[PDB]
């Protein structure tokens, strides 16, 4: 929402410059972890604990890849302890690559207001800290205007749904992605027991409005 | 429950607004979860609620006309209509119990 309330730019982790060792192939699809292919488009966002994100996400038709990260903070190269300890500034956040011929940002958007609680400021679900934030990070200027639009539909849904919580997401021009650990990457698909955040508040963001 | 109406938007008109009784829409779409949550609970109340209520819904996506026309601001909205105006609304998943509309 405001910078303030996350670790000061003067207090953040300073990190290290070498980036994170990343496996050459998604663990679900065996897409490349890293490529774009030609006509097609990323989005990143952050919905909470991770894990179950990031497996909402390459469940999609249309999804090319996924990627569990951090980013929206300060420091370099993060750690998924330095993370967790709040002094990065990050969040725990998704990269998704994705066709715009099969699936459109405007749906992937649908599916983030749906399966987290873009109201409960520096929480989601029952795991606390700034790393659990909502947040859209747009890449083009197409996007920053339809997340932008889309926030301003479902804070009117959320009325709709007699809420009167306002919407604590944050709404930034993307920095840096830094992937998260090898262990991370494909979580719920390495370890199909283990934790999801339940989602969502029990609203959908109608289309077109 | 084949006690359930599907519409369409030019279908709208005829079948609930000037339609007697009391009618609860369900403005759905197959995209939403919280959609198909509460479709099996519209069945049952459709059951329970016969004579009292005629419930039926309506594809947003097969029919993206007559949802505007009522400022339906999030999915699911469910519209409960007496006679052609619209009696009361209730927006976003409910329980099994929670639907206690007014009578
Ligand atoms: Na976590």
């Amino acid at each position: 929402f405001d910078k303030k309330h996350l670790v000061s730019p003067a207090d953040a982790l300073p990190g290290r410059n070498t980036p994170m060792p990343v496996a050459t192939l998604h663990a679900v699809n065996g897409h490349s972890m890293t490529n774009v292919p030609d006509g097609m488009e990323i989005a990143i966002f952050a919905m909470g604990a991770f894990w179950g994100v990031e497996r909402l996400f390459w469940q999609l038709p249309g999804v090319y890849s996924t990627a569990a990260g951090y980013t929206g903070g300060y420091t370099p190269n993060p750690t998924y302890r330095e993370v967790a300890s709040g002094d990065t500034g990050h969040a725990e956040a998704v990269r998704i690559v994705y066709d715009p011929s099969v699936i459109s940002y405007e749906q992937l958007l649908q599916v983030f207001w749906e399966n987290h609680d873009p109201a409960q400021g520096m929480r989601q679900g029952n795991d606390h800290g700034t790393q659990y934030r909502s947040a859209i990070y747009p890449l083009t200027p197409e996007q920053d205007a339809a997340a932008r639009a889309s926030l301003e539909r479902f804070q009117a849904a959320m009325l709709a749904a007699d809420d009167d919580r306002h919407i604590t997401t944050e709404i930034a021009n993307a920095t840096p992605f830094y992937y998260a650990e090898d262990d991370h990457q494909q979580y719920l698909h390495k370890n199909p027991y283990g934790y999801a955040g339940i989602g969502g508040i029990g609203v959908c963001l109608p289309p077109e409005a | 429950s084949d006690k359930i109406i599907h519409l369409t938007d030019d279908s709208f008109d005829t079948d609930v607004l000037k339609a007697d009784g009391a009618i609860l829409v369900d403005f759905w779409a197959e995209w939403c979860g919280p959609s198909k949550m509460i479709a099996p609970i519209l069945d049952e109340i459709a059951d329970e609620y016969q004579g009292k209520l005629t419930v039926a819904k309506l594809n947003i996506d097969q029919n993206p006309g007559t949802a505007p026309k009522y400022g339906i601001r999030g999915i699911p909205t469910l519209l409960l209509f007496k006679n052609g105006e619209v009696a009361a609304t209730k927006v976003g998943a409910l329980s099994k119990g929670q639907l206690k509309e007014f009578l």
